[PDB]
């Protein structure tokens, strides 16, 4: 019969239930005082039903009230909160083009000719095209699913043919767009919201981060400030110019779009610094993407960097306790956490730090009762062989510039 | 822009093929406003969308993207004046994009 | 009646190509 | 107060024949390859109206002449039936098709015409403009057929991801497309054309799970059949073909359940007693 | 029985027939399988009560489900959302005219709500009882019956409800006509939120151009940002401080108006500059124009330049066609094009080069049929002798801080 308000620690309105006694005391002193409220009687059943109804009403009202704040909301409810700050809900798409097709003679490469690459391609042809007598044609293609896809630059497999066409292929000139996907970012919208809490603003580090994150296919952004302009190094990454903003962008987005958004969030007259050699990977060496000022005048230059790619490994030893066999769900849990699908714990981002305790925590998240014993991690550069068992330690610093990535096969799980 | 006929009924459900998609809008009077349950191709899209004049019914992007379209009320929804005075209009992808560009700089 | 069905049967066997 | 309209489409425009004239429309739709048919007995035609309508309806100008490249070869007519009381209307659409035959049933003093309309009687098409897919799956062949016929499609079946070799290269005309889509896979999944929408679905599934029609009032008795439930009803402008029905009977208590529709028997007479639709339905899954 | 009318896609509200059926089924299961649930029975009354409830709550929850979304909010909720950006819905007051002269006789008493009327509607109610003195004239206080800024012009007020003795009422010039207000609609509140978002979704230069082009008499504007940390020419303007922004405004607007626009759109921190010498007229002296911030009494100084004015002379040697045309037509066409009164072509805006080919194109598009033989252009400083023959060239390029003006007399037309 009460609404508990967790003022600061849980920020939740919680029902207290225990309303049956209140319903009984309401029936008393209104229908008299000698009413036999015992069960197996009509009035007892009435009181039980009324108490159930009112517990249900309290629960529903508590849930609706709690939907106002994030970390407890869900679809179309957390999204009112996101749209309050303009954090867009977000769509899906899939379309490619330019895919070459080496074939026989005058083959009718008809629409929706099914093709497939390594990661379950399922690629159709947009419109039917007839092979030219030379034997080399280019078709436009779309992807069956609506997920962010990376097609390999080598033709892999085709489904539908008249047995005359040899194979399709992907060339460097082919136009590939990595597409956005609904939300998939459903639990990690809560993560992305804190980062993009200032999309509607401009001319600030947080606004720049929010807008560049809003650019499609930008998994993570790191933006530094140079408030103290004396060259030096501020929050990592050496700073050539005194006042400048250093931007590191992950993912595989389009340079023109990212640079246009970076220009749109410009901050007046603060330059762009991406030097210090090894600090990040320069996008275009000197003289980065030019872009055009919407206030028509001049052609400026927007400078940012891409992170240093790292390959991580995870050695886990678990007891398989509590009588629940689990052979290869552990690496799935680890890769989920690293990709950032989990709620509240953004995974391996441009500013991350590969932690053995964090990995063991994610494993204990997704599947408790296995008694993780050792969770050594280590990591190496993008290439290079395995770092050998001697390098597997409990932590990696993973400085502000760079980006780690954990493969499905880079996790080895052993039962003790 | 397609005008969807209405009926001066406090609670109704209109079912139609618009924009290469099959829409079903259930408009009902809720307290002192109108709410709409919108479903496309059978699966539900939104429930209890508070309805106003000029504001698209499908608000969030993934509901009207890609090029799915949207529904707009000329005035504040009121079933007493439905059909003669208040009309609901359907915009395809391009028309809704142009409307959004117009209404994002009012 | 049956004349309607006869007319239906005839309309079934009309297409745009003689052979 | 029944309100029935027969709306033609001619160069002058639409000339709506209302319910004031004696009209009698017998439609029979079904989930098959065959074109759903409507017989129309219309009385009280004036000389000018007869000249305007019957002279336009003809089978010439495409056999002994040319006068044909697109529509306007034969007049397309739609039917809008329903009820009306207190000022509100209920005029739905119950048939869209082109005429093929015209005769006279009643001689003077009441010159009454009887036309015969069939859905998709524009089979005098561009003899398949676009070539069918060489190898393709069932869903994509259905999409090609719908595009060739110009109709939007509803393809909801479990046989979509099945490849075919030469799926319809003997097809001569647009109408034969539906016959072919029906011909392949004919234990359950029968495709048909309802008005301007080409539906390809399994026979035991509802095109629309959310558009079930709860039925409680019947004319006569909701009975069994060798397939499902068969029952007649007064005209409800919410019952289509292949739709879901939620029969809740009184006379027969065990025919209650959820059924899909296979056939439909419209008989609408503005100036006569029969204003019923008969529904053949089968158990839905 | 209650299902979950909350779900995730917003609150689903069922019909009261359905909820009444659910409540009736609950009561039938509780009290008895064949209990009389007629509305006149006590059990039927309880069923009706539980049906009015369990629906009031559903409708309230659906009413306030997605209430933090500002695009479709209402009432106090919209007021709270809009107050975060300072937008506040007004208060619906009424005109409060005081000291309205009343003429009558002896000791006539005017009672409350005597309902005088202005010549154009606008009924005003007397809010204080008065008694006319021996002089025969007194003063009263009237309040507008409706709401808003109801006009109360000086004149003879007519009386609708008059007592015996009251001669008339007049709005003397001493009357303090306190204006009212008409609140603010929810559509207007959402619209004002959209305006504020549009204003604050812009960066420095883009906001500068928008705010200073919205000013009347401003034909064109050129906004340039250093963004280099080095005193240098970026693309045509020699700056003077390493971090600065430079704005050139054409036309002849009000200096205070454009200064206020500059101030309202000012990015902050990045200061203005007049550039080096001859980098656009550094008008208003070495020190910039001061403006008063509308927000706080603190002033702010802004610096902006007018374009270097250039006089443009155009020589044409056109050959007359079949139709007769006068040289004044060609001169007026050129002048209109230079002023920018044509569609598509911008004209001679600041930082626009003067090309004889473009002038010939304009001459043709306004006067087809004539045959153009030779067109030449020349540029001089304002108030200088016209260029000598031979100085004319086929194209004159201009800097980023100049504007060329062509008058009717500067077009020398020859009919060859």
């Amino acid at each position: 019969a009460n609404y508990n308000y967790i003022v600061d620690t849980g920020v939740i309105v919680a029902d207290t239930a225990d309303v049956l006694s209140d319903v009984e005391a309401e029936f008393r002193a209104a229908l008299g005082a000698n009413i036999n409220l015992a069960a197996s009687t009509p009035q007892g059943s009435l009181v039980a039903a009324e108490a159930i109804a009112r517990s249900s009403v309290m629960r529903n009202e508590a849930r609706i009230a709690n939907t106002i704040n994030p970390n407890v909301s869900f679809g179309t409810f957390l999204d009112a909160i996101c749209a309050l700050m303009g954090i867009e809900r977000g769509s899906d798409l899939s379309t490619f083009g330019y895919g070459v097709q080496v074939t026989g003679r005058s083959q009718t490469r008809i629409s929706t000719g099914s093709r497939v690459q390594t990661p379950a391609g399922a690629i159709f042809t947009v419109l039917s095209d007839v092979t030219i007598p030379a034997g080399g044609v280019a078709t436009i293609d779309i992807k069956s699913q609506e997920y962010g896809n990376i097609p390999l630059p080598v033709g892999n497999l085709i489904i539908i043919d008249g047995t005359i066409g040899w194979s399709g292929a992907k060339v460097i000139a082919s136009t590939r767009v990595d597409p956005g996907s609904r939300q998939m970012s459903d639990a990690e919208l809560k993560n992305a919201r804190v980062n993009r809490l200032a999309i509607q603003g401009r001319n600030s580090t947080m606004a720049i981060k929010a807008y560049v994150s809003a650019v499609p296919n930008v998994t993570s952004v790191n933006v530094i400030e140079n408030n103290t302009g004396a060259v030096q190094v501020v929050n990592g990454v050496s700073f050539t110019l005194p006042y400048a903003v250093w931007v590191c962008v992950a993912g595989n987005p389009d340079k023109q779009a990212v640079a246009d958004a970076l220009w749109a969030a410009h901050n007046g007259g603060t330059p762009w610094d991406y030097g210090a050699t090894n600090n990040g990977v320069p996008v275009d060496g000197p003289n980065g993407v030019p872009v055009r000022d919407p206030a028509s005048g001049r052609k400026y230059v927007v400078k940012w960097t891409t992170p240093i790619m790292y390959d991580g490994y995870v050695n886990v030893t678990v007891q398989q306790g509590s009588s629940s066999v689990a052979p290869e769900a552990i690496q799935n849990a680890v890769v989920n956490y690293a990709q950032g699908k989990v709620e509240g714990e953004e995974g391996l981002v441009v500013g991350a730090s590969l932690s053995a305790f964090e990995v063991a925590g994610a494993i204990a998240r997704e599947i408790p009762g296995i008694y993780i014993k050792l969770c050594q991690v280590a990591c190496v550069a993008a290439g290079s062989p395995a770092p050998a068992p001697g390098d597997f330690t409990s932590e990696y610093v993973m400085s502000a510039f760079g980006q780690a990535t954990i493969s499905v096969g880079n996790v080895r799980v052993t039962f003790v | 822009m397609k005008k969807i006929p209405l009926t001066a009924v406090p609670n109704q459900a209109i079912s139609f093929n618009a924009g290469s998609s099959y829409w079903k809008i259930r408009l009902y009077q809720n307290m002192d406003m109108m709410n709409a349950d919108i479903s496309r191709d059978g699966v539900i899209v939104c429930h209890g969308v508070r309805c106003f004049g000029g504001i698209p019914l499908l608000q969030y992007s993934r509901q009207y993207r890609p090029d799915y379209g949207n529904f707009v009320f000329d005035r504040d929804a009121d079933w007493t004046l439905f059909g003669d005075g208040i009309n609901l209009f359907y915009l395809d992808g391009a028309e809704f994009a142009e409307y959004q560009a117009l209404a994002t700089r009012k | 009646q049956l004349t309607t069905a006869i007319q239906d049967a005839q309309n079934d066997s009309a297409t745009k190509i003689l052979y | 107060k029944r309100i029935l309209r027969v709306t033609f489409n001619m160069p002058y425009g639409p000339e709506v024949i209302r319910e004031d004239l004696d009209v009698r429309v017998r439609i029979m739709k079904a989930a098959l390859r065959i074109q759903n048919r409507a017989t129309m007995e219309i009385f009280g035609l004036t000389t000018q109206l007869r000249e305007s309508l019957l002279s336009q309806f003809t089978a010439w100008k495409h056999r002994q002449r040319q006068v044909g490249r697109e529509d306007e070869l034969m007049i397309k007519v739609s039917v809008e039936a329903g009820y009306s009381d207190q000022g509100r209307e209920q005029v739905s659409r119950v048939f869209v098709g082109e005429v093929a035959i015209v005769d006279i049933i009643s001689p003077p003093p009441d010159i009454g015409i009887r036309i015969q309309c069939y859905t998709r009687q524009i089979d005098r098409t561009k003899t398949i403009r676009n070539m069918p897919p060489a190898n393709t799956t069932f869903v994509k062949f259905v999409e090609w057929g719908a595009n060739e016929m110009g109709l939007n499609f509803i393809c909801d079946t479990s046989y979509n991801d099945q490849v075919l070799k030469n799926p319809g290269r003997s097809i001569t005309v647009a109408s034969a497309i539906l016959a072919s889509i029906q011909d392949m896979y004919m234990p359950d999944v029968a495709a048909f054309v309802d008005d301007d929408i080409l539906i390809v679905k399994d026979r035991d599934k509802v095109i629309r799970p959310d558009e079930v029609t709860n039925v409680n009032s019947f004319v006569g008795i909701p009975s069994w059949s060798e397939w499902g439930v068969e029952f007649q009803c007064l005209f409800e402008p919410s019952i289509r073909v292949a739709g879901g029905v939620a029969v809740e009977s009184l006379m027969n208590p065990s025919v209650n359940g959820n059924y899909v529709i296979t056939a439909l028997e419209y008989d609408l007479a503005s100036r006569d007693r029969p204003f019923y639709i008969k529904v053949m339905g089968s158990p839905a899954a």
